[PDB]
């Protein structure tokens, strides 16, 4: 008999599940900081 | 940085060396007076005939 532990130790699985869509949340939203220093740093081609 | 670096040497120089044309053509120029009193010391000559 497992009727119990079937339906908890799935969610200890979504528990990381969660954290791990977070970090990619937070990796995703660096790509906004990927490119910007690199686009700055060049601009003073423009004035120059 | 290089970019900048090209467009600075070539400001920098067209603000020099074309602009500095100013040389050649000055003291090129100049040799128009500086050669003309061969006729204010010309005419002596004629006072000399």
């Amino acid at each position: 008999v497992a009727i119990r532990s079937e339906g908890v130790s799935e969610t200890q699985q979504n528990l990381e599940g969660v954290e791990n869509a977070m970090e990619d949340t937070a990796d995703s939203a660096g790509d906004s900081a990927a490119e910007l220093e690199t686009f700055s740093k060049r601009f003073k081609g423009a004035m120059g | 940085a290089a970019v900048s670096a090209l467009a600075i040497g070539t400001a920098g120089l067209l603000s020099q060396v074309p602009v500095v044309g100013e040389a050649m053509g000055g003291l090129g120029a100049i040799i128009d007076a500086l050669t003309m009193k061969i006729d204010e010391d010309a005419r002596p000559a004629v006072g000399s005939f």
